[PDB]
RNA sequence: UUCUGGUGUCCUAGGCGUAGAGGAACCACACCAAUCCAUCCCGAACUUGGUGGUUAAACUCUACUGCGGUGACGAUACUGUAGGGGAGGUCCUGCGGAAAAAUAGCUCGACGCCAGG
RNA sequence: AACCCAGAGCUAGCUGGUUCUCCCCGAAAUGCGUUGAGGCGCAGCAGUUGACUGGACAUCUAGGGGUAAAGCACUGUUUCGGUGCGGGCCGCGAGAGCGGUACCAAAUCGAGGCAAACUCUGAAUACUAGAUAUGACCUCCAAAUAACAGGGGUCAAGGUCGGCCAGUGAGACGAUGGGGGAUAAGCUUCAUCGUCGAGAGGGAAACAGCCCGGAUCACCAGCUAAGGCCCCUAAAUGACCGCUCAGUGAUAAAGGAGGUAGGGGUGCAGAGACAGCCAGGAGGUUUGCCUAGAAGCAGCCACCCUUGAAAGAGUGCGUAAUAGCUCACUGAUCGAGCGCUCUUGCGCCGAAGAUGAACGGGGCUAAGCGGUCUGCCGAAGCUGUGGGAUGUAAAAAAACAU
RNA sequence: GACCAGGCCCGGGCGACUGUUUACCAAAAACACAGGUCUCCGCAAAGUCGUAAGACCAUGUAUGGGGGCUGACGCCUGCC
RNA sequence: CUAUAACGGUCCUAAGGUAGCGAAAUUCCUUGUCGGGUAAGUUCCGACCCGCACGAAAGGCGUAACGAUCUGGGCACUGUCUCGGAGAGAGGCUCGGUGAAAUAGACAUGUCUGUGAAGAUGCGGACUACCUGCACCUGGACAGAAAGACCCUAUGAAGCU
RNA sequence: CAGGUAGACAGUUUCUAUGGGGCGUAGGCCUCCCAAAAGGUAACGGAGGCGUGCAAAGGUUUCCUCGGGCCGGACGGAGAUUGGCCCUCGAGUGCAAAGGCAGAAGGGAGCUUGACUGCAAGACCCACCCGUCGAGCAGGGACGAAAGUCGGCCUUAGUGAUCCGACGGUGCCGAGUGGAAGGGCCGUCGCUCAACGGAUAAAAGUUACUCUAGGGAUAACAGGCUGAUCUUCCCCAAGAGUUCACAUCGACGGGAAGGUUUGGCACCUCGAUGUCGGCUCUUCGCCACCUGGGGCUGUAGUAUGUUCCAAGGGUUGGGCUGUUCGCCCAUUAAAGCGGUACGUGAGCUGGGUUCAGAACGUCGUGAGACAGUUCGGUCCAUAUCCGGUGUGGGCGUUAGAG
């Protein structure tokens, strides 16, 4: 959602890159649902994937928030335009490259977590997938 | 309303590679603090820069996990000179002052 | 929207002719073989 | 001519730990007293002068990869040039260079001087 | 704050303008400073005259780094599990020993992630230097002809330090590296490079910056680069494999799809595999709670076994509830392929603007899109044949570069 | 009977009013005004123009002469 | 009972606005709310006072008469209008005389659409147009004027404080 | 002659980067990032400090290791002072950060004044000015027994050129000569000259009464790029709808198109592209208000709700306001939204880029001012060409005609 404690207030973008080949695997869950698409998410499409995916499991299995924005985008108001000046406290926002994992999943027989967690991939800016944990 | 542009233009840096002829007095390593431990031939300045006190090559190398000192050889080195292109040159300059 | 529309220079980096066929990239001039040189432009006949 | 022990220098830095050994000689602790000296108090430290026993502590040697340090090859990311795709974020080719991390391993240092017996 | 005359041809860092020819060379829009920002002084980059010089371009080697990538060893930040410092309330009445606890939290471990102001690491390039290496041409030459090498001659090119003497200091787009923005702008600011500026020609329909390419001049000469070969408009209605049926062929996505051409997996069949018709789909049973009824069909809890060829406390409809229609499953007739997933290639929809085909045109199912094979067209490029000028150069001729 | 020759009423705002004002885009709510108040001035006055002589004031003498503000008239004009 | 404040304390000033007025030539929210007028009224009048930012000689509140003053409503009246129509003159049209002007690079001077210094008769593709007058209309020629009064720059000028 | 003293009067100043402004902010020095692994490098990019302080916090000799957790000790507790182990650089360095520094550059003790004089080979930085380091020599010393070290501080910030003036001192000049007045030279002092390369020792506002030289380098109106905002549509479905996601709405989110609002850039135009509303008169788009056809409906019929095709045609009269918009009345089949530079002022008229006069509120000491209000306030024009509507004349239509 939001880190409590910020080492600074303001901080600049960066660009996405190739597949990151870290955070790819699956470590707690039995399916996931990883990204082909290099973009940003913010801390607003996790929480409406997250109501998603867990009140559409909503009688059994637990659900795996994997990333947390960790940036923040400052938002210039509507004020003519030259300055910087506070866009802070405005929406997080988490980097994710191809290949990393999103969501995972665990409790859930097979077509309820398809279902869970393909319904749940429309709350989202970039195309991903289900991924079994092989 | 910016609290900004504050820069500062300062420079540092290494002014005489590994390898190179060094002069007495030439200052070898302008650093903050000391990156580069003055080793023999050399010496710290009021600042931490190290310069040369004689002529020779300078050198890097370890005496402890991280630490670098700049050193200075006497270099007694090459005396043979198979360059032949400068010879042409000073060669065709006495045939153009003689050929005019 | 937010897609923006590709303006002078950058619509002839994507709409100018390139020949994206790797074969025709690879053909060089015909070459025939050598022939013997032709004979003077003309003789002086005194 | 090995050990012993003052001394360094290159060092992949060679350490922790578990084990075995050494008091002929050497090194080191321990007991007694304080005159130079000394601790913002103590001869704990430092100094002087002796009983002089031990390896107990500390040093030195030999093993182990259990930690530690070091660390591949192949790959692969990246990147220089020459290009191509995409609406954008950005990706893919030819040639050249080439990681890091992890892993297989390597490492319980190596060369010199001088005085004994 | 009148008008005329005079200072006065005031002053203007501002505007406009500044007139004959030929040849050689040829920028810059950057930094610093400025009562300065559209001015100026200096540096950078020109021209000319020198004096020292011996370098440039290729290849190799050596040095410092901390960028890209990467990583959690420091600084933060963060997801989850366990032991969890410590608290929450029931409680003990009065000078408290330490009791009750599926609940929240410092610390560590494990599995994990992220960071321009984090680094145990660490490239490629770039910078400084060192080192290796004749750049073309003519001619002689070993009894000599080839060739190797050599002798001689000619040309071309780098830099530093000056003398005199200018402009320029508004840049623009394209690729990469980033910041501001909304990773929006033909946006703004930087760093390396290419073009324009100051660059003609050809391709791009037209069109500064995109590709080829560097225009001394002539020819009613030839060969090509980029790009093209149906017609407008030069050259193939060329050849052989596949694809597209939307005129896609200019276009934009999420998402949908028995579109079509494949490719990889997995499951059933000559002991009959798929699709349709027909037969069965029952017993306890209306499982136990509720309701008037809930009999599978408003719902709650599990969600049986038996006959068997198979039947599910039911897949849906329906009824006040039943009854009942029907299906998952099995039996029977003909019979030989049938599923269900990933995946590309080209397609379809999504895809709608205001004057009128408006996407070069006509049009084409190839004249479209991918893979090769041979030729041609195609510039002011190159070559050839002839002039002119500049530099060597100091007379002419000749040569090479321009 | 042609030409000629008042349209009016009901409310409100401002200015009391008749007048004056930007010749050539503004006639007004602007200026002035009668009235009010403060303040200066004893004549060799104050004030105004002029280096000066001097002049207006004024051949007038505080019931008069300047200057500031407000604007008839009616009620008043508070505190510092 | 909901309120609202007769009343109270405190801080700071030199003093904390008196009478009267009050969505006003003053009120941003605001076309405040109510009542009148109107079929319907951001304008008008009468009120409340939440006076952004009235107020007592930079006077405040009133009023008869007055005003080429502003503004609201009503009667009569009519081409203002519905919705135009006819007629008379001076032009305009033609002929004869006299006869300019602003403007003007040369003009063999189409439409759509696209491109381009981002609004093209002039460039590209298509379509459409025999040449050339006369009478009307003015959409374009970024039409004519006139070195933008607005904006900014000038180490400009000037008035005024 | 001297003091005071009125913008009554005179000459002047009143910065710049910027958002091309009231309302702000900054101007000079240092550290990290941006900064793309040499150095450099911009933006009103992200974060901080500085305008000093120390008689030791300088010099030298010598000694020592911190910091944190745990355990012990009726004051004293979680934590003071003391003892012991563990991790070994995480502490500290007058202050911001960076790079350093573990037998230290960190802490203590002794003696101390090199926090000297005269210098200085060579380097870095380099527009210039500057600024930084420095071996080595002489004098005279400080510490140490010596070796050696010391020309301030672990370093980088803590500052300011010149002209002039002042103090201390001197074997210098002394306008005929001897002096003196005065001036040098040396050592230092005096600027928040902080707009910090400093204009002068000394300087604020307004102009709607304005004026000139310029600029599209630079705003407004309009066009263009962008599409944050707005309009319209679509993907998913937690729900609401007696049951029931998809008759109808659809939360949390996501993907597009358009260029009609407000914005961003400043690309054409200021040697002139005349904004807002109304009248007249077009034409065009469909994102459909009605008319025509249809699907679905929680559609019994009437009337619907939503949606598909379809832009041929229509889309009223009025009270308010300058009004666009909007409210209200009477209705109508319905009283659509927009493009065409207000579509349209070389066709026409009011509020306005609120022009010159005046008044109210408020601000200002004032001149004056308000994206506050009110009253009054000149708007030109004979069509050259294209374009249009009418109407001819010539020629052509292959002999000439009706």
């Amino acid at each position: 959602l939001s880190p409590k404690r910020t080492r600074f207030r303001k901080q600049h973008r960066g660009r996405m890159k190739g597949i990151s080949y870290r955070g790819n695997r699956i470590c707690f869950g039995r399916y996931a649902l990883q990204a082909l698409e290099p973009a940003w998410i913010t801390s607003r499409q996790i929480e409406a994937g997250r109501r998603a995916m867990t009140r559409n499991a909503r009688r059994g299995g637990k659900i795996w928030v994997r990333i947390f924005p960790d940036k923040p985008v400052t938002v210039r108001p509507a004020e003519t335009r030259m300055g910087s000046g506070k866009g802070s406290p405005e929406y997080w926002v988490a980097v994710v490259k191809p290949g990393r994992i999103l969501y995972e999943i665990s409790g859930v027989a097979e077509n309820i977590a398809r279902r869970a967690v393909a319904i749940a991939a429309s709350k989202m800016p970039i195309r991903t997938q289900f991924i079994i944990s092989g | 309303t910016k609290n900004g542009r504050d820069s500062k233009g300062q420079r540092l840096g290494v002014k005489i590679y590994g390898d190179q002829v060094a002069k007495p007095g030439a200052i070898i390593i302008r650093q903050r603090g000391t990156k580069f431990h003055p080793g023999k031939n050399v010496g710290i300045g009021k600042d931490h820069t190290i310069f040369a006190l004689i002529d020779g090559l300078v050198k890097f190398e370890k005496y402890g996990p991280d630490k670098k000192k700049v050193s200075v050889y006497p270099r007694e080195i090459q005396p043979e000179n198979p360059n032949s292109y400068r010879a042409r040159k000073r060669e065709n300059f006495r045939l153009q002052r003689e050929k005019k | 929207s937010s897609r923006p529309q590709k303006k002078g220079t950058a619509h002839h980096m994507k709409t100018r002719p390139k020949k994206t066929a790797r074969w025709d990239i690879k053909r060089g001039p015909a070459v025939y073989p050598p022939l013997p040189p032709l004979p003077a432009e003309w003789t002086i006949v005194s």
